[PDB]
């Protein structure tokens, strides 16, 4: 699948197109929310 | 969500009265409908309420005479309103054209 | 539902609020309401309002009053008998009007309601009366301008 | 700070006008005989110009 | 269908005012009946002068004999209330008090805790 | 069976202003038009900036905000698709359907400072541009050696989620006034009193006659419903010399736009989205 520290994109959702970084469970580049989503909802 | 946008619940004690809940709507819809339900002879009581000011849902209650069921009136109103708008659109369009 | 009776003053601790009293006063100042306005307030009530107060007139048709709104806000059955107001099954008979006696009157009303039926009925009555009154005022509006603080130079010289 | 883009009450777009305020003011126009010729007419909007402190000229220098 | 019928003349005004932002408790007397009646009426919509003649009627139902509320259209003024004290008649039209001093013979048909209506017309 | 028949009659139109006069409808219709215009007619505006070299004096999140509020021409707004729908994309870059990208870049390489205005935002769909009005909306000022380079992704929205996306600088109506002067009580007043009745009107509705020296309503439209002329009369004694009350059909609406959507097509566009609303609440059977 993926690896720690990758930069992925939130494909579908209220938060779409946001870029985020995968702490372990992604974290957004400039906001404090730690969301967790499955692989289908994440893109390079 | 997919819960039906409009839902119907008959009121048990009083005949010919029912309550409709319209999700994701607010005072723009409620006030327009209320005032046309009050343009009808058969309807006796009509109003809208926001269940909590912060939630977008309206509940509309209609009490009517024997001659018409609540559902009939509600549907009638909407239909009537729509037809009004069409009259305005046509009218406005005509005017803008004239101005040019 | 158990600490309503105060062990300090003896009366209900659920006293009157500023906005509540202001709305009740500006609502009692106008005894009769319109049709759409009356229907829109009852919505926040508990039950419907079959009988209208004013059936037919010269220019107005069905016109209700604030008394029936308070009745539909009142519990189902109650009998206060406080030498100034009579009620029989959510049917208020008379309601006196003064400068500040309205607060004491409604306090006696709520104390009688609490001692008759229970605390849950009073809680429901308050929860049905507060948003109704908040909505009543909201349409009307209340504010103070600079004219309210008028010096009245004649009275000033006096 | 630099003139805000849109008035905060009615959302007009005023952020286009700063310069022509200043310029006109550097002729001999009473503010308000100017804010008129820039055609702002509600007072939610004639606030946002008459009461802005520039602060970018400075922040650039230091 | 009308239970009571009488013509009243304006005897006196209790508050002694016109636009005091309150309902007027007008005092009236019957013609050739010796009956005093007090009533609260909205004067802003129904103007009433000092010493005027008007008709007054009592009706349990407006339509024919059956369910209350064919309809009586001659009376331009209407009120809805409920009798609560048979003994002197004491009826309040949803807050508007009404007092009667008629003899018991003429008001013997009134029952306690009944739904009634007040029909009024200015001749 | 029951259905009103409203009737419009435009007075001035331009691409930003429009003053139409609806007659024969309830206020509850006009309010609805107002409300929906202010906050449902959709527009397109910037909604995810991505910055690579800010060197300026203003921090990044003050450049973002400022960018978004810039008014962007959006005739195509009603035909797009709220991103949260479009499943033709991952949400990045142009998607003919849902987003349009706007690169911007600038670096001062002289002495006198460079205003990175808005005429320096370049887009890739040549539809969604920034609205042009004479120099545009300063987004930053740069001094020698300082640089900004950003790529932005516009999107479509409703002004009830932020007001970046709302197409109106105030829509409003006025119940047209109806003024009746008692014209015979007004014969009672002496000249002076009249000219202190005239001039107790905040605005100017009333006005003396040259000749007969009578108060003659001379502009009914300008009566904010204050109560001043009335209450001065009461005080002067004569009550109800002038009674002024709303007519309660005729309104006079006045729409003004941010430039994103022409005024005309703001109104028409409102009526249209109202219909689409109503026609979703039909309960069928
Ligand atoms: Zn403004
Ligand atoms: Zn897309």
């Amino acid at each position: 699948t993926y690896s720690i520290g990758q930069k992925l994109r939130i494909r579908v959702g209220p938060l779409k197109g946001y870029l985020c970084r995968v702490i372990a469970t992604v974290k957004l580049d400039s906001q404090h929310k730690i969301f967790t989503v499955k692989s289908e909802h994440l893109a390079e | 969500e997919g819960t039906k946008k409009v839902s119907y619940d008959r009121d048990t004690k009083i005949i010919n009265a029912a309550s409709f809940t319209v999700e994701r709507e607010d005072h723009t819809i409620g006030n327009i409908v209320r005032m046309q339900l009050h343009r009808d002879e058969n309807v006796l009581f009509a109003g809208y309420q926001l269940p909590h000011p912060l939630k977008y849902k309206i509940i509309v209650r209609i009490h009517t005479t024997s001659q018409s069921s609540p559902m009939q009136a509600y549907n009638q109103a909407i239909n009537d309103l729509d037809k009004e708008l069409d009259y305005l659109k046509n009218q406005f369009e005509a005017e803008v054209a004239k101005f040019s | 539902e158990k600490q309503l009776l105060s062990s300090h003053t003896g009366q209900l601790i659920l006293q009157m609020g500023s906005d509540s009293l202001l709305s009740l006063r500006v609502m009692l100042e106008r005894v009769f309401l319109d049709k759409a306005t009356a229907q829109q307030l009852a919505m926040y009530g508990s039950l419907s309002l079959p009988p209208p107060a004013l059936r037919k007139s010269s220019k107005s048709g069905p016109a209700w009053t604030v008394f029936q709104i308070l009745q539909l806000a009142f519990p189902e059955r109650l009998s206060c008998k406080g030498d100034r107001f009579l009620v029989d099954g959510s049917d208020l008979l008379k309601f006196d009007f003064g400068v500040d006696a309205m607060g004491s009157i409604i306090n006696e009303i709520v104390t009688s309601i609490f001692l008759e039926k229970g605390p849950k009925e009073t809680l429901g009555f308050f929860d049905s009366l507060q948003p109704l009154l908040m909505e009543s005022l909201f349409a009307e509006g209340f504010s103070l301008s600079l004219e309210d603080l008028s010096m009245s130079r004649a009275d000033m010289d006096v | 700070m630099i003139i805000p883009v849109r008035c905060f009450t009615c959302g007009k777009v005023i952020g286009n006008k700063w310069d022509q305020y200043l310029d006109l003011l550097q002729l001999d126009y009473t503010e308000g005989d100017a804010l008129d010729a820039l055609q702002l007419v509600r007072y939610c909007c004639r606030r946002m110009l008459m009461t802005h402190v520039d602060l970018i000229e400075k922040l650039l220098n230091y | 269908i009308i239970l009571f019928e009488d013509i009243f003349v304006v005897d006196q005004l209790d508050p002694d005012g016109k636009k005091f932002d309150k309902v007027t408790r007008v005092q009236a007397t019957s013609h050739n009946l010796e009956m005093f009646m007090h009533l609260d009426v909205n004067t802003e919509v129904y103007p009433l002068a000092v010493g005027d003649k008007f008709t007054l009627a009592l009706a349990p139902t407006l339509n024919l004999d059956g369910t209350p509320d064919t309809l009586a259209d001659k009376y331009e003024y209407i009120m809805h209330g409920k009798l609560y004290k048979i003994s002197e008649l004491y009826v309040s039209f949803g807050g508007l008090l009404m007092l009667l001093k008629g003899d018991p013979a003429h008001i013997s048909h009134f029952e306690l805790d009944q739904r009634l209506f007040l029909l009024m017309r200015k001749l | 069976t029951y259905q009103r028949f409203p009737t419009v009659k435009i007075r001035e139109l331009k691409d930003d202003y429009a003053k139409f006069e609806l007659r024969e409808t309830d206020v509850s219709m006009a309010n609805a038009l107002r409300r929906v215009m202010i906050s449902e007619v959709p527009t397109m505006a910037i909604h995810l900036v991505k910055i690579e070299v800010n060197s300026s004096v203003l921090n990044d999140e003050f450049i973002a905000q400022r960018l978004s509020l810039i008014p962007l021409t959006s005739e195509r707004a009603m035909s797009m698709r709220f991103c949260q729908d479009c499943e033709d994309c991952n949400g990045d870059e142009h998607c003919e359907f849902c987003s349009v990208e706007f690169p911007l870049s600038a670096k001062c390489v002289t002495d006198q400072t460079l205003d990175v205005t808005s005429r320096d935002l370049y887009s890739a769909d040549p539809t969604v541009t920034p609205v042009d009005f004479h120099k545009g909306i300063i987004i930053a000022k740069l001094r020698r050696g300082q640089e900004l380079k950003l790529k932005a992704l516009a999107r479509k929205g409703i002004g009830k989620d932020h007001a970046k996306w709302s197409p109106a600088a105030t829509v409003t109506y006025m119940y047209e006034p109806d003024i009746i002067i008692n014209e015979e009580m007004m014969n009672t007043l002496t000249d002076e009193e009249k000219i202190d009745l005239i001039e107790s009107s905040p605005t100017k509705v009333f006005g003396i006659d040259p000749v007969t020296g009578q108060v003659v309503v001379v502009d009914p439209e300008a009566y904010t419903y204050d109560e001043e002329v009335i209450k001065k009369a009461e005080a002067m004694g004569k009550p109800g010399l002038i009674e002024i009350h709303p007519k309660h059909d005729s309104f006079v609406f006045t729409v003004e736009s941010t430039g994103a959507l022409k005024a005309s097509q703001l109104v028409l566009n409102a009526i249209d989205i109202l219909k689409q609303k109503l026609d979703a609440i039909r309960l069928s059977d």
